[PDB]
């Protein structure tokens, strides 16, 4: 234990700058303790990275930041002890994420990296792309400031960047009196909402919100019939003869915020006018209905919903946010009167999926065990995190006062006088606010395995080989591939070969002799999970009052089904042809649209311009931004006096050379033609002359497949002098160079395997799978979507930023944009609360005395196919573009905030949730571009102010 | 528990602090309120603070307010709606309204501006008016103000605290049961209900119910303290009372000779007289166990139960309990040691009557 | 101990500003200074103030080159004290306030020990835990607050010579006696009655002042738990009405208690509420004075009702032990009492109809001893004669049993 | 009813007079004597007048004397001694009145004498010497002559408070050096001051104590009262404080029975509180003398 006096110098790569000259025993490496020794602060634990004997004698120079951290004043004193690598070792360790999607397997190799390290507190550790951070180290239950980390260390991933789903149940105990003379309700939202959002605020998360509020509600109905046939599609039976509906209302949906306290005085405004929304009072053409209590309630619904709509994660994914969380806030005490089979099931979901649930009771705490299910017997439940919100004399009851209803042998007796949720260990009052402000992943170890023999009476004994090494790919990174590739689906390593384990599946991965074995084990008899069918009414974010029947399948995927033998081979083969992705494998997904840039009309109206209608309804200059944009995609006279001028090399045409892969003097098939017309006389002339050359066999396609013909546009084309390897290599886009009153009528997408590992930054290779529109025109938009399953989020979004830089250099927009926009909650890109909205568009004012409605002078043969046009004529003044997705109509605006639909009379609405701020320019527009377009368009739809029929009006006259 | 005013004052920048609206009007006098006016209107380190001053006869309650924020004059607002009662009203149930109806109005100030204007200040007068009354007349007010705020109050009375509930005492019923929804019930409270009948001991009822005894007593406490069930000593035959003074009272007051005629009255028989009870509740000796009793007032015990009749003068203290105190550190009753012990009180005599190392003492 | 003040607080203003003068022992020392420092218009009346849960009783005096109006002693109590508790501690700070007032007016006591603590204050500001013994005046106070919390007799002397007895019930009856019943029953006393002390007469006479009654000495002198009031009365040459006052007086501070007297057939048992722990800190006493008795061995004798003298120089000793154990209230004393709900005796028949006022319950037979003269014999034969109109009953006297704590 | 005699100045009735003219006139009328000759009665007492059984009518009639007749008895020329007990017995607070009974007992004394000499039933010099005695010395001589002209009360009264203000403090002296007989004492200097006096009439002592004081025995409280009646001398007691209630400062219980057992003797009276303001409680304490 040397004492060496020292005098500090600050510094400003590791961290640490010391002189071997001073330190000869020190290493590269060791440890360097820095602390003043007179001071009572506590120590500073660091690395001696570097070696360099130019620094002080007597003094040792460190960076300012870990400086600061520690609390170490310039120019004072210092002590040098080297401590051994085995009595800091710290016991567990903390990284959070923030704004960021990082998959399981990111997450492994980054604790991986991160072994025998010394870390202090509120470090930056970084790592291809990943950025985490220390928030708490522990040392034998104790609070550290800085320590080290070996191999047998807990590491701890949080996020404050998930997804939250919040429930509010509104049976009929939200409108009694507490024991302290306040309405539940207003415990719940004035009290444990506030705290939560404060919590988040201080915390700086940056969660996306979504809040429903549901209830459900009995009728006094007998047989059905008084219900109007209507909403007799959302009514259930009881198995006791009662007619009840269940009700959701979506408050907020796929929100990010900076601040939430404004939707508190929503939530109330909702409370007030709930009775008579959920059909309490005023039950007009219906029975007398009442409000259920909450252990009759429909708890067990809302968290099926919640599974379901977080079963769909790999469905439009986002590089933003990362974990889950689900909160139910009830008025009971948590005892539910439950179906028997509905609480099996959702047990099974539950220990599927890696998303716990939260209960935040707000009765006062009971004496027996919560919480408590009343099958149509008892059962506690082990899997939910329930708590206690204890709002903010003495002798607190824990008994609810019932209400009031209105108006011989004397020597045995003294002989016989001396002769479940019983536990009711009434402590969890605490709050979890730590599991509610920054939710735990799921943990990437475990420590239970079954017995040696016991697996033969369970499961049986499926295996598979590969063998990867017959630029490639070692045999060395493909078993850490297998490796991640099971941890997204979500599996859990037990504590070269590797165990592991999900559900009851088992799996072991390993590696000996340049082969990789994998086995499986699933179990002999796997319970079966009979699909549920269920019925609720439904208030979409956007309405006011009006609700739409829904259904739903409440059902428990088959692990044991997932095909995890062809994605080992998809894995193994880097992304060759052979093996594509497939439906069944829940490979993430991803699309994109790139749209003119129409900064002007925008800007006029983000300025306060009244109506939206004035967008209307040069080419060169664009096209040029067209082609230069796909080329940052792709990362780069007569008789032939013409082909001799077009082979000199300053007069002719550009030379495309210098590329690997890439013939030299290879030219674009579309720049030459714009040459063509302006040196040497119409379009036309010019794809003529271009086939003959084709024809004459001196110029061709770098393809080799003559036989196609000349396609004007991006297309690569060589000079003088197999074929789907090229076509899944580089892109190649062709060029596709009033009407509802009038007496006439009164490939499309092509795949590229792209590699992610762009200005390398892994030791591994990444790939995906790009499907683009095979033409482009510049009255669509182009569609790009992305396929991707072994990638490292972080390199895919760097490399996705890129693009859309470029593509903002050239005048156009790159958006991320939601695939089933108009779908229903039953089908794949349903969404369980989402609903779209219907704007009427009257065609009463248009009409005019005689014919009945329109289109009079035209044959009635054209009607099904004309008023198409002629409301697709209204909607192209207004921004809207068509979109030729991968059947109806589907409009997209410039700004790429909205969708819209014609359903075969009106038009169906629906935003764009997955535009973020980040994605957001000076084109997009701000955040509330969308809701007053809404007003506008609609007010437009109803003829407000005579505007519609001066539409048909100044419309009519092009036809005469 | 009557409201003889309710007032409201501010802060008023020119004119300083003053009354600006009562109800009913011109109840508190200028020069009244210019005296209590250090803790009405306060510094700000009694915000949030509930305060009741006694003057003038008069007993004002109140709850001063400051919300700090630059748009106001200088830079917060002030104000304090409080409540007028008599010197002597019993208001420890007042406090938790004025408490939550100054959140109220704070709420309403941050979120619509509600007291700033004076557009929405005006209001305030029917809101007091028609509180005065739904408060004094039924002690419950719900009053809708606006589209996001609604204003529920319920005054609830403040009870005594319960005593302990030891093991071995009897709980009886005293509300008589049958008038409450057990829907209503705290479900473990429905678990133990049908086992209380007045001669079961809290152990003998755990035991029964297999619930846990510190549960028991919880909730046996829980019910002493809302009134419904009381606790008696146990009942044997060998059992010493010595009658208490108060026994006199039974011939002087005419509603506890018709209870105690009633209540004693054998269930299928004539109703006793009071000649027959006032021998019975003054024969009692501390010689005379309850079974010497069975043969010595043969014809006075025709037409009443003599469980019921000990249980009822144990309830209204006509009678005092004597017991036998000797593990024998002295402070434990003959019933406690037995059972703790689990045998039987004639079992531990022939456990003490010989075996002379500790005497036996009646208290 | 609810009945125990928080904290004592003396505070005054005037043409100074307010200013905190003394606490013993969560708020400033401006706010207390100027919430509790109230105006001339509230002078001279109670002083009740809430706040949260901490509750200040209080009386300002008016105070009538001066530079003080005013002042007020303040008592700090819980939120949940007993408003019998408010209103005795407003009586001893009225108690304080004017004598004090008084001195201010004679020798301006006040404003003379005012302004040096005020001054100090500054020179430890380079202040009411550190200034105590620097000036007499925080120091009686700090003596009431301490009495208040373990002795509940404050005697106070203030300038050395003006003193201030207050006495707190609630602290004092502990056989926790509330002060009401003692005061109801205290009004309702007879010539037939005993007085009775624990302490020695010798160590009795020391606490009292220099300028006594001399019937309070004289009653000390000749009482004995043998003898009666009326027997005293004589004796110490003392009209009855002062007897009773005297009787009362003693009684009320808790230097007296007020027993029947030791006839030889007084018949007693345990009481209700004793507490015979054989491990108690009062048999520490019992064999400290008694060394060859163990106590749980005697009390066990008056298990049933038994004579005060057939057995219970030995006799002579037991009575000792009846007195010491009497003064401790582990006893009570029985008493029949009659109530109405032989025709061929004219003579018995007019001294029946004569006594025929007590049947009602309420008069014990040693009252009608006392009142009309007639033998045992002759009143226990003539209810003996009757066996179908009177009650016999059997149990304690409801009006000296509050002393032995048993409240009705 | 009653029959009001009036003293004469120069001469002094003895006891049993007033007896010896009850049995001379007795079934004998009487007559109510003009305003204007009653100076020139050259006989010893005078017949103010009579009432039958407030102020009964009186017309002027003759009226026939009976042995239940009652005879009350005036006098033209008073003297009193006025003595008071400052004891440290007397340096507690009266609760119920607010102030100190060292006030208090001034406020008495002050309302007494103010009340004593404003003013005739069917139809006037007072000499007053006061002493203050205490337990702690003998007694202090505070008037020695004072004619007592009703039109001088303020000034008089300004004037004995001085010789008070300086008796209270060397008290608060003698006890503050202190720490870090009675009423039998007390009525012997009643008699020495009053043979200091001119001539003849009845004279009177009026104390006022607090009831602390009490008496050491019967043998000397018989001598006492011997030498009371002696002298044909009243005495009274003017009681300060309030009740006895049990909460009062701690070894003083006022001794009430002695001083109204010594004031029944000696034709004295008891005051329980100084009423605040002929024939009222004032001039019929002292003032009147009666025998039956």
């Amino acid at each position: 234990r040397t004492t060496k006096v020292y005098k500090l110098v600050i510094h400003k790569d590791d961290e640490l700058v010391v002189n071997p000259k001073v330190f000869p025993h020190i290493k590269l490496g060791d440890i360097v303790e820095i602390a003043h020794p007179n001071d009572e602060y506590s120590p500073l634990l660091l690395q001696v990275k570097s070696l360099k004997e130019d620094l002080q004698k007597e003094t040792i120079s460190v960076d300012q930041t870990v400086t600061q951290v520690f609390r170490l004043r310039p120019y004072q004193d210092v002590y040098v002890n080297v401590v051994d690598p085995k009595d800091v070792t710290l016991d567990l360790v903390e990284l959070t994420f923030k704004d960021q999607y990082i998959g399981r397997g990111d997450m492994w190799r980054l604790k991986k990296s991160l072994v025998s390290t010394c870390a202090y507190i509120t470090q930056k550790v970084e790592f291809a792309g990943i950025r985490a951070q220390a928030g708490e180290l522990w040392v034998k239950n104790e609070k550290v400031m800085c320590g080290y980390i070996s191999e047998d260390t807990r590491v701890v991933f949080r996020s404050t960047s998930a997804m939250v789903y919040i429930f509010i149940q509104m049976s009929c105990e939200m409108w009694d009196f507490d024991i302290y003379g306040d309405l539940y309700f207003e415990k719940a939202v004035n009290g444990f909402l506030a705290d939560l959002f404060t919590k988040w605020k201080e915390k700086n998360c940056s969660h996306e919100v979504t809040v429903v509020l549901f209830s459900r509600t009995f009728y006094d109905a007998k047989s059905v019939d008084e219900f109007p046939e209507i909403n007799r599609a959302s009514i259930r039976q009881d198995h006791k003869g009662r007619f009840y509906e269940d009700f959701y209302k979506v408050v907020v949906q796929n929100e990010r915020r900076e601040e939430w306290t404004s939707l508190l005085v929503t939530i109330k405004k909702l409370f007030i006018q709930y009775p008579v929304l959920v059909r309490l009072e005023q039950a007009e053409g219906f029975p007398q209905g009442d409000n259920s209590t909450s252990a009759q309630g429909n708890y067990l619904e809302a968290i099926n919903l919640s599974f379901n709509v977080f079963d769909k994660h790999y469905i439009n994914r986002n590089f933003d946010r990362t974990g889950q969380m689900s909160v139910v806030i009830t008025p009971g005490v948590g005892v539910f009167e439950v179906d028997r089979l509905l609480m099996i099931l959702t047990k099974q979901r539950m220990i599927d999926n890696g998303i716990g649930v939260d209960l935040v009771c707000m009765g006062e705490q009971p004496l027996h065990a919560v919480p408590l299910f009343k099958l149509h017997d008892y059962n506690i439940p082990h899997w939910i995190n329930h708590s206690f919100y204890t709002s903010k004399n003495s002798f607190t009851p824990r008994i609810k006062l019932a209400g009031k209803k209105p108006a011989v042998d004397y020597d045995a007796y003294d002989a016989q006088v001396f002769r479940p949720v019983v536990p009711g260990f009434c402590c969890t009052v605490g709050v979890d606010w730590k599991s509610l402000t920054t939710p735990a992943c799921l943990p990437l170890t475990t420590d239970y395995f079954p017995d040696r023999q016991g697996l033969q009476n369970d499961y049986t004994e499926g295996c598979y080989d590969l063998l990867p090494e017959a630029v490639q790919m070692t045999a060395q990174q493909v078993f850490e591939e297998f490796i991640c590739q099971r941890l997204m689906q979500g599996y859990q390593i037990i504590v070269d070969q590797y165990w592991l384990s999900m559900g009851r599946t088992f799996h072991k991965v390993t590696l000996k002799d340049k082969m990789i074995t994998v086995t499986r084990y699933l179990p002999k008899y796997p319970y079966e999970s009979a699909q549920i069918h269920y019925t609720y009414s439904l208030c979409p974010s956007h309405s006011d009052s009006e609700f739409v029947s829904c259904w739903v399948e409440f059902s428990h995927e088959r692990l044991e089904e997932y095909k995890w033998n062809y994605l080992d081979q998809y894995i193994c083969s880097a992304g060759s042809e052979d093996f594509s992705l497939i439906e069944s494998l829940k490979f993430w997904r991803t699309r994109f649209l790139l749209l003119p840039a129409c900064v002007t009309a925008t800007k006029r109206i983000t300025e306060g311009e009244a109506h939206c209608d004035i967008y209307g309804d040069d080419e060169w200059q664009l096209l040029d931004g067209f082609v230069r944009f796909v080329e940052g995609l792709n990362r780069i006279s007569t008789l032939t006096e013409i082909l001799e001028a077009m082979k000199h090399p300053s007069t002719g045409v550009q030379l495309l050379s210098e590329q690997k892969g890439l013939s030299p003097y290879c030219f674009i098939s579309a720049e030459v033609v714009h040459w063509l017309v302006n040196h040497v006389q119409t379009q036309a002339m010019a794809i003529d002359i271009m086939q003959k050359m084709l024809e004459e066999q001196l110029i061709t396609h770098a393809s080799g497949e003559a036989w196609r013909t000349f396609i004007y546009g991006f297309y690569f084309y060589k000079i003088v002098t197999d074929f789907a390897s090229f076509q899944r290599k580089w892109f190649e886009v062709a060029f596709v160079a009033p009407a509802f009153l009038l007496p006439w009528l009164p490939p499309e997408q092509r795949t590229v395997t792209l590699d992610v590992d762009v200005n390398n930054r892994t030791d591994r290779l990444e790939w995906c799978s790009c499907y683009y529109h095979g033409n482009f025109s510049l009255n669509a938009a182009f569609e790009i979507k992305l396929h991707w399953m072994a990638v490292t989020a972080a390199v895919l979004f760097e490399m996705v930023q890129g693009w859309h830089r470029k593509a903002t250099s050239c005048g156009f927009l790159l958006v991320p944009v939601l695939e089933g926009p108009f779908a229903l909650p039953s089908y794949l890109y349903g969404d369980p609360l989402r609903a779209q909205l219907f704007i009427p568009l009257n065609i009463s004012c248009l009409l005019k005395e005689g014919s009945e409605h329109l289109f009079d002078s035209f044959e009635p043969e054209t009607y099904w196919d004309r008023m198409h046009l002629f409301q697709e004529a209204i909607a192209h003044r207004f921004g809207f573009v068509q979109d030729k997705y991968s059947n109806k109509p589907q409009y997209i605006h410039v700004t790429g905030t909205v969708f819209l639909q014609l359903p075969y009379v009106g038009y169906n609405w629906a935003y764009n949730t997955m535009l973020t701020k980040t994605w957001r320019s000076s084109a997009t527009g701000d955040e509330k571009f969308a809701d007053r377009l809404l007003k506008d368009f609609t007010d437009f739809c109803i003829n407000r102010d005579n505007r519609l029929v001066t539409f048909w009006t100044s419309c009519l006259e092009k036809m005469h | 528990c009557r409201i003889e005013c309710i007032f409201f004052s501010e802060f008023h920048p020119t004119l300083g602090p003053k009354i600006t609206y009562q109800v009913p009007e011109d109840f508190i006098s200028r020069e009244l309120f210019d005296t209590v006016q250090v803790y009405i209107i306060t510094k700000p380190e009694l915000q949030n603070k509930l305060i009741t001053v006694t003057a003038m006869e008069k007993k004002l309650i109140g709850c001063p307010v400051c919300i700090e924020h630059k748009k106001y004059s200088r830079n917060a607002l002030l104000f304090n709606l409080g409540f007028v009662c008599d010197a002597q009203a019993k208001t420890c149930a007042l406090e938790p309204i004025v408490k939550k109806l100054a959140g109220y109005l704070t709420t309403l100030e941050l979120e619509s501006s509600f007291v700033s204007m004076e557009e929405s200040k005006q209001k305030l007068v029917p809101i007091m008016t028609i509180l005065l009354e739904e408060l004094n007349a039924s002690g419950r007010c719900t009053l809708p103000i606006d589209e996001s705020n609604t204003i529920h109050l319920k005054v609830i009375e403040q009870r005594p605290d319960p005593p302990v509930a030891q093991e071995y005492d009897v709980p009886v019923f005293t509300k008589d049961k049958e008038d409450f929804f057990n829907s209503q019930w705290d479900l473990t409270t429905q678990q133990i209900l049908p086992y209380i009948d007045g001669f079961r001991h809290i152990q003998k009822i755990s035991a029964e119910a297999d619930v846990e005894l510190n549960l028991v007593r919880i909730a046996i406490q829980n019910l002493l303290y809302y009134g419904v069930v009381t606790l008696v000593s146990i009942l044997q035959y060998s059992n010493v009372y010595c009658p208490t003074p108060k026994v006199q009272d039974l011939v002087d007051d005419k509603s506890l000779q018709e209870a105690c005629l009633s209540y004693v009255t054998k269930q299928g028989h004539k109703r006793a007289s009071l000649r027959d009870v006032f021998q019975l509740y003054c024969s009692l000796s501390p010689g005379t166990t309850v079974r010497d009793l069975i043969g010595r007032h043969p014809q006075q015990l025709q037409h009443v139960d003599e469980r019921k009749l000990i249980q009822f003068g144990l309830m209204k203290n006509l009678i005092r309990r004597l017991q036998k105190y000797p593990l024998y550190t002295g402070c434990h009753s003959y019933d406690e040691i037995c059972c703790k012990t689990g045998m039987s009180y004639h079992e531990l005599d022939e456990r003490l009557e010989n075996d002379p190392n500790i005497i036996i003492c009646w208290k | 101990d609810n009945t125990s003040p928080i904290s004592v607080i003396l505070v005054s203003s005037g043409s100074r500003g307010n200013k905190l003068l003394f606490r013993y022992p969560r708020f400033s020392d401006v706010i207390l200074a100027t919430i509790l420092a109230t105006k001339s218009e509230m002078c001279g009346q109670k002083f009740e103030l809430k706040i949260d849960n901490v509750r200040f009783v209080g009386h300002p005096t008016l105070l009538q080159a001066p530079t003080m109006i005013l002042f007020n002693v303040v008592f700090a109590l819980r939120a949940n004290a007993d408003p019998s508790v408010i209103n005795c501690l407003h009586n001893l700070s009225r108690r304080i306030a004017t004598v004090l007032q008084h001195e201010e007016r004679r020798c301006q006591y006040l404003t003379r020990e005012a302004k040096l603590i005020l001054a100090l204050q500054d020179e430890v500001s380079a202040p009411f835990h550190h200034i105590l013994p620097k000036c007499k005046l925080a120091r009686d106070l700090k003596e009431a607050y301490d009495s208040l919390c373990t002795s509940g007799v404050v005697r106070l002397h203030i300038n050395s010579w003006l003193e201030v007895s207050f006495c707190l019930p609630h602290k004092i009856h502990y056989a926790l006696i509330p002060p009401e019943a003692i005061e109801r029953s205290l009004k309702a006393i007879r010539p037939y009655h005993a007085l009775l002390l624990l302490s020695d007469e010798k160590s009795l006479l020391g606490e009292l002042p220099i300028d006594c009654s001399p019937a309070l000495v004289r009653v000390i002198k000749t009482t004995s738990a043998v003898k009666n009031l009326q027997q005293l009365a004589q004796d110490a040459d003392l009209a009855l009405l002062q007897v009773f006052q005297l009787a009362a007086h003693l009684v009320y501070w808790g230097k007296a208690i007020i027993i029947y007297p030791l006839c030889e057939n007084n018949v007693y048992m345990l009481s209700p509420n004793a507490s015979v722990c054989l491990y108690s800190p009062l048999a520490e006493q019992f064999s400290h004075q008694f060394p060859s008795h163990d106590l749980p061995s005697v009390l066990a004798k008056f298990s049933l009702p038994v004579s005060l003298s057939e057995f219970r120089v030995q006799e002579t000793q037991l009575i000792q032990m009846v007195v010491w154990m009497l003064q401790r209230r582990l006893l009570i004393q029985l008493h029949t009492y009659v109530c109405l709900m032989a025709a061929q005796n004219p003579e018995d028949l007019r001294m029946f109809a004569r006594l025929l006022h007590y049947f009602r319950g309420r008069h014990h037979l040693e009252e009608i001893m006392y009142n009309e003269n007639t033998r045992r014999s002759q009143l226990l034969m003539l209810f003996d004669k009757f066996r179908s109109v009177l009650v016999v009953t059997t149990h304690e006297d409801p009006v000296i049993a509050v002393f032995q704590a048993l409240l009705p | 009813g009653q029959v009001f005699l009036l003293m004469k100045k120069d001469y002094r009735i003895s006891r049993n007079v007033r007896l010896a003219w009850f049995l001379s006139h007795l079934h004998q009328t009487v007559q109510a004597t003009p305003q204007e000759m009653l100076l020139q009665s050259e006989q010893e007492l005078e017949v103010l007048s009579v009432l039958p059984p407030p102020d009964e009518p009186v017309v002027p009639r003759p009226f026939l004397l009976v042995p239940s007749t009652r005879v009350t008895f005036l006098a033209w020329q008073y003297r009193f001694v006025i003595e008071l007990d400052l004891s440290p017995s007397t340096g507690i607070v009266d609760d119920s009145t607010g102030e100190i009974l060292f006030d208090e007992v001034f406020h008495a004394l002050s309302r007494c004498l103010g009340g004593l000499l404003r003013p005739v039933p069917g139809s006037p010099e007072i000499y007053v010497t006061i002493q203050a005695y205490s337990s702690i010395q003998s007694h202090q001589v505070l008037v020695q002559g004072c004619l007592l002209d009703p039109s001088q009360r303020e000034v008089f009264l300004q004037q004995i408070y001085e010789q008070l203000c300086l008796f209270e403090d060397k008290v608060a002296t003698m006890l503050q050096q202190q720490y870090d007989l009675g009423l039998v004492s007390m009525i012997r200097q009643g008699i020495l001051a009053l043979q200091l006096l001119p001539s003849n009439s009845s004279a009177g002592i009026i104390v006022i104590t607090d009831g602390v004081t009490s008496v050491p025995d019967v043998a000397v409280c018989e001598t006492l009262l011997n030498q009371l009646r002696s002298g044909t001398v009243a005495c009274s007691f003017v009681q300060v404080g309030g009740v006895y209630s049990y909460d009062c400062s701690f070894g003083h219980v006022p001794n009430v029975e002695l001083m109204k057992f010594i004031a029944m003797a000696t034709f004295g009276s008891y005051l329980s509180t100084c009423p605040e303001p002929g024939l009222t409680v004032y001039h019929r304490a002292f003032l009147l003398y009666s025998f039956l």
